[PDB]
């Protein structure tokens, strides 16, 4: 079933006990952070096997 | 709990497995802040359950 990115996101929120509102007053914070979480693997796995 | 959807005129709150639509009210929605915020929000009627209470 299609769902938008940030709908799934809020549902995964109020999975683990946090108002869905959490998310979307933060959206811009949550993204930045996810993206830049995925950018320390590359470097991880790039500094060391 | 569920989510909101519009079958092209008008927004129902449905629970999130099974579609059964529900007028939007102050019962089945909570708050927190303005409009400016939120991604996406859009506007509608909220219903509120007192006021026919208050019509008496
Ligand atoms: C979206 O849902 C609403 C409510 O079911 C539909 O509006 C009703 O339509 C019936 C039949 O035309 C009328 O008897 C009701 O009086 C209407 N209620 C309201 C509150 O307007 C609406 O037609 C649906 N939209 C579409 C595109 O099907
Ligand atoms: C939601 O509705 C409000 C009014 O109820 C809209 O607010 C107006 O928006 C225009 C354009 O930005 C402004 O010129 C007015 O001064 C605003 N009025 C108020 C009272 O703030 C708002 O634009 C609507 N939002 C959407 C997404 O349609
Ligand atoms: C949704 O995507 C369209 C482009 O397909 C864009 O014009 C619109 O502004 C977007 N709305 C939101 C709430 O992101």
């Amino acid at each position: 079933l299609q769902i938008p990115f940030a709908m799934q996101m809020a549902y995964r929120f109020n999975g683990i006990g946090v108002t869905q509102n959490v998310l979307y007053e933060n959206q811009k914070l949550i993204a930045n952070q996810f993206n830049s979480a995925i950018g320390k693997i590359q470097d991880s796995l790039s500094s060391t096997a | 709990e569920g989510v909101f959807v519009s079958n092209g005129t008008h927004w129902f709150v449905t629970q999130r497995n099974f579609y059964e639509p529900q007028i939007i009210t102050t019962d089945n929605t909570f708050v927190s802040g303005n409009c400016d915020v939120v991604i996406g929000i859009v506007n509608n009627t909220v219903y509120d359950p007192l006021q026919p209470e208050l019509d008496s």
